[PDB]
């Protein structure tokens, strides 16, 4: 019994052990309770405000579409507090925390934002954070794991499995086995049980709401295309998920295509992958042929996640959005683009979102079309592997 | 299913609980794997839970989680684990054996030719650990159209609807959870499920075993006294195996010493 | 013959060669003309909004500040795209520069966050960069150079002097002596020749507005202080400018102790070092006995220029402004505090600002004070360093 | 100052221009350039300009900026600077001895008293590089006071202001620049000065020097023709010095030649 569909159509549900039942029940109540709570919604938007720094601009570059009919903006969620979008969602759960009684908070974390954006909003709001990361990660991620332990949170490697994040995502629902009733599991994406998809994207539902409000201002319509990298799927279904009713805006989610798609070395298993049931959803994954879940592999550290949100295979699936992949040197030369033509240094998981933008115009110059692309992230954290990759072409 | 109905008939009539041992299927290899289950048996196991290795065992703590590990080193895969279930089975006639599943090796190649495949290799029962009483129904319709026991949790703080749908859909023995977390011996439960398994009876519940951090003689003897059919113990069995794998005489003779002991326990 | 005054009482001044006399006289022209230009501020404006970001948050520091009479906010500069003030200038000075028609960019920079905000107002607006940088730092500062390069802009080590900023601050004029009529020099403080100090200050002042009116509508007053890191002036002279008519409002700029005042190896020339004339202006700076001009040390890179704006040195002279120091160890500490309890990580610069406010809240902690900090950057860029610090302590 | 009176006239006695070298004091030692310079005024220097090392040269290019760094290399400090411009006009009664300095020099430790112990070694001129004619007052005054010569840049597009400014403030000779940009014989002036030495000499300004990017006999002959009283070549004397580091011998020998060189070609 739960107080909200668990599915968007055949995708999604609630794959948890009976013993998290109650938590996801608790959760969702929460949840429901906390959206029609005035006072709740203010300390909310307070945060965004006053702490994350709310709104984000709305960018329009000119140089990189000078002569074509290309007319191209940037959500700039890489100026938000942390430095990426999943800060918005980090804090409206750490309320969900508080309005629960909870004091502590699990997280998981791959290549260490969400760990990043847990710890800060742990850290302001005065809860206990704890932070599983595969011991490989751990290992590759040095910075992101300095900077959440400044933040006062505990940051504990994961060693079973695959010692990813597959493998820390299993370990944080391990320990809210046992401790949920003090402890919340701050999800970091638009995926994994009912009801962390529905919630998520309610959280990070401000990206496209804004967008809406500033493409209209500026505009004076709206935009032909909204266009975003997808993960496991927050910040594009938060970037979606205002647009889904005008039927008129093109969605697109864009996957990394790694090495190529024939290759086998990607990450895009919601067009290329197959689906299964893992991490508490029904959702496609990245397997082997007989069902172990694989790596997601993309250039981008952060496209990690082995699986996609349910509400993305659902909107493919009636064919409300559309689902393409951009390869690693594709996102490269995205990303070069961006810094030398807008000085905006982009994260490479946007970089894939920006390629695809670009590919949309260079194809079809002469195409009048209005895009957004979502900046989801700032790319300081990519100029060593940017780096490595130039000095080793010879470039 | 029908396995399980004549063991509990069977032990009901010899005074005695069951003692049912857990180990992951090719843990350390296949071979090794074959001689400790056929140990674990002929010590006194009255049924068994079989583990495949999968690469997300999300409700077991580290003792399974390496037992996993060490059959993926050995190269097991689902596909031989079948292979070894239908050998068991060949072995012993009348012995329960339940799978310890994750949902998506059971998806995989679809739900229902998933239970064929059980029906096919004599499997009795299966419990797929990440799946809610809430998802269960392709699971348990087709674990019944294949003879093949849908194993639920009921979990130590279950409501009086949980209590019901897991008395009814239930089939083998009802899955009675020591307590909160994951699988291991490190953590043993501490609440008291004399309630539960009145009711579970009074619903007519299939017989309950308990399990999660049973370890000792004297929480088999426990299970018993409180009216429990009897009891599950993995990682302390696991334990051993891990202890031994330089010495696999060692490993035989500490599996049988343990398995003796837990089973006398289940004397009423 | 200007149109302004080249000084603050006996501080300031146009110390350059003749040759450059033209330049300045120009520069000022064009920015006196700019100011009253209703299209340049527009224009200036959008850039500020809707590239940069502006207005910034002001964030009210709770957990900080618990069981004391102090409250306390911060400007949140380090949320600029860049992730430091500097950016609102170098949107200003690009747009000068094109004003008389100049396609080139010349800039200094120490740490880098100069040469990297010139760079990325010089790819926005499709300006030439060019930016000296002493050769110590370019091999102290990999990351930096690469972000400038990754720009567009071409970066030119100076090996010449001490082969750090001072340096690099001669050739950029050296360069400037021969490319005016194409090229303007893009300073990176409120400091050097006349106009600069003036220009740089009009071109923070949105800091400080936007803090008095953030504060007014938090608080219903203004402070009783805001507090700036100082380095050549200009964050501080962003935030104090349009607080200098609130006489009741306390303006505190806060050097860099460094080791300790009395051990000399500090970067506090206003109020320890001696006046003198270099770099276009008469102010005080760090310097030998002989006039030999010295290393101003911090534990912040960023506080390396070797002197103080020349408006400082006047606020203070006449009492308006108020001057003190923070040592490195003070600095660590306050770095360390944000992070821990507020999930913010600051500049080490900002972070002797915040140190002072702390100072203030701590030695009086039931004195009633209403406080805002300028964080004028953000701190990724120093957490390698602190690191570094930590580890070798043994902490 | 009257040292560059008595020069003037008697170059115009012997029909003649100034050729006046530049190097940095105590390049590349105390002891060395104290030799450079004594060799300079024998093979024919009309005056001197000598830099005082120091940190910050934003006026000079990377021939004399390198100068600065070998002077300071060897320790030279301003106060032995002073010491070497005593002693040289010890040796030398006549000769006018111009200072290029730097604001901060002149400053540190009073203007007033910068000038003064120039007055007390002997020294005719001070040029401050860093000092525009909207900042010269202090400078000019002081010098004036202890019988300096003030010696003031015209640009090669001063305009009728400036040049009226610079003709009336400064004494000694006027500097007139050869270019934009910095000290350097790399860069060769391109734009004609007779105009502006036309107007100086109608305005009574000190006769005119033209230096920067001086390096050859014919850009001595050049100035003269163009109606100036000499000009001044620092970066192609100072290479001779770079160049000739490991071999004194070599170095005086080089130097005497080019001085010798320049020097003829400023024979009307
Ligand atoms: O003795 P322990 O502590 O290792 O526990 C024995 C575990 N082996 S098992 O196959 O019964 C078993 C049963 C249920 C499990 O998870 C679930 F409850 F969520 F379904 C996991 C393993
Ligand atoms: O021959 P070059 O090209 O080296 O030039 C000679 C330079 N030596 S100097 O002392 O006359 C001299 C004169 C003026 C200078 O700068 C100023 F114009 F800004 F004042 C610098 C040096
Ligand atoms: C985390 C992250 C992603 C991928 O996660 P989603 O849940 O799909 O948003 C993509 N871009 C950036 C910048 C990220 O930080
Ligand atoms: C550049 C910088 C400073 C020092 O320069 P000011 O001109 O004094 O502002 C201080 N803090 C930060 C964050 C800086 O980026
Ligand atoms: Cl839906
Ligand atoms: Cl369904
Ligand atoms: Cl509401
Ligand atoms: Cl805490
Ligand atoms: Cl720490
Ligand atoms: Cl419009
Ligand atoms: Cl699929
Ligand atoms: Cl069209
Ligand atoms: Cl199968
Ligand atoms: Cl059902
Ligand atoms: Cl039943
Ligand atoms: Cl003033
Ligand atoms: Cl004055
Ligand atoms: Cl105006
Ligand atoms: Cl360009
Ligand atoms: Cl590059
Ligand atoms: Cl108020
Ligand atoms: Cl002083
Ligand atoms: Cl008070
Ligand atoms: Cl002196
Ligand atoms: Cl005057
Ligand atoms: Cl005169
Ligand atoms: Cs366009
Ligand atoms: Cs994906
Ligand atoms: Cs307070
Ligand atoms: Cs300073």
């Amino acid at each position: 019994t739960t107080l909200l569909n668990p599915y968007f159509g055949e995708f999604g549900g609630m794959y948890v052990p009976q013993i998290l039942m109650p938590a996801l029940n608790q959760l969702e109540e929460a949840f429901v309770s906390a959206q029609k709570d005035p006072e709740f919604q203010a300390q909310f938007a307070d945060l965004l405000k006053n702490y994350a720094g709310r709104p984000t601009a709305l960018t329009k570059c000119q140089n990189i579409t000078a002569g074509t009919r290309t007319t191209l903006y940037l959500k700039r969620e890489d100026l938000l507090h942390g430095g990426a979008h999943k800060t918005n969602q980090v804090l409206g759960q750490a309320l969900l925390a508080k309005r629960m009684g909870k004091s502590e908070i699990i997280a998981e974390t791959g290549a260490g934002q969400h760990g990043v954006a847990s710890a800060l909003a742990s850290a302001l709001l005065g809860l206990k954070c704890r932070i599983y990361m595969g011991a490989k990660d751990v290992e590759r991620q040095s910075p992101n794991v300095f900077r959440m332990r400044l933040m006062g949170a505990e940051v504990i490697p994961v060693h079973s499995g695959s010692a990813t994040l597959k493998d820390a995502c299993n370990e944080a629902l391990r320990d809210w086995s046992g401790s949920y009733e003090t402890a919340h599991y701050m999800l970091g994406t638009a995926a994994g049980p009912h009801p962390y998809p529905t919630i998520v994207r309610e959280f990070q539902r401000m990206i496209g709401e804004e967008t809406k409000a500033q493409i209209l201002d500026k505009e004076g319509r709206l935009p032909d295309a909204v266009i975003a990298c997808v993960g496991g799927g927050s910040n594009a279904i938060g970037m979606f998920a205002d647009f889904i009713n005008d039927t008129s805006v093109g969605l697109i989610g864009v996957e990394p295509g790694g090495h190529g798609i024939e290759t086998g070395e990607h990450g895009a298993p919601l067009k290329h992958g197959r689906v299964g049931i893992y991490f508490g959803m029904k959702a496609p994954m990245m397997q082997t042929a007989d069902g172990q879940i694989e790596e997601s592999y993309s250039i981008s550290a952060g496209l990690d996640f082995p699986s996609v949100g349910p509400q993305h295979a659902y909107l493919n699936s009636i064919g409300r959005a559309d689902y393409v992949s951009i390869t690693d040197d594709e996102a490269l030369e995205a990303f070069k683009t961006l810094c030398r033509h807008e000085g905006i240094i982009p994260a490479l998981e946007s970089s894939h979102a920006l390629a695809h933008a670009l590919k949309m115009m260079r194809e079809q110059p002469e195409k009048e079309q209005l895009l957004v692309v979502n900046l989801a992230g700032r790319g300081d954290k990519d100029i060593f592997t940017v780096h490595d990759i130039l000095k080793a072409r010879g470039e | 299913m029908e396995r399980y109905e004549n063991l509990f008939a069977q032990l009901n009539d010899r005074r005695e609980g069951a003692f049912v041992p857990f180990v992951t299927l090719g843990d350390p290899g296949i071979e090794q794997s074959l001689k400790i289950i056929d140990t674990l048996i002929d010590a006194g196991a009255d049924a068994l839970e079989l583990g495949v290795p999968f690469s997300d065992p999300l409700a077991d703590g580290p003792t399974i989680q390496n037992a996993n590990l060490r059959a993926f080193a050995a190269g097991v895969t689902p596909a031989q684990c079948f292979e070894m279930l239908a050998l068991i089975r060949e072995k012993h006639p009348t012995i329960p054996i339940g799978l310890l599943m994750y949902a998506n090796l059971v998806f995989n190649n679809g739900i229902d030719a998933f239970y064929a495949r059980c029906e096919q290799v004599g499997v009795d029962s299966v419990l797929v650990a990440d799946v809610p009483v809430e998802e269960s129904a392709p699971f348990r319709q087709a674990a019944l159209r294949h003879n093949i026991a849908p194993i639920f949790i009921c979990p130590p703080n279950a409501d009086d609807d949980l209590l019901r749908q897991v008395a009814s859909y239930g089939r083998g023995y009802t899955y009675l959870l020591s307590r909160s977390g994951v699988t291991g011996a490190e953590n043993r439960g501490a609440l008291p499920l004399h309630h539960l398994i009145e009711k579970l009876k009074e619903y007519h519940a299939a017989p309950a075993l308990q399990g999660f951090g049973i370890s000792s003689p004297e929480q088999v003897s426990a299970a018993v006294r409180a009216g429990a059919a009897g009891a599950i113990s993995g990682s302390a069995i696991v334990k051993i195996i891990e202890k031994n794998l330089a010495s696999p005489k060692q490993m035989l003779a500490e599996l049988r010493s343990f398995v003796s002991a837990m089973k006398a326990a289940s004397r009423a």
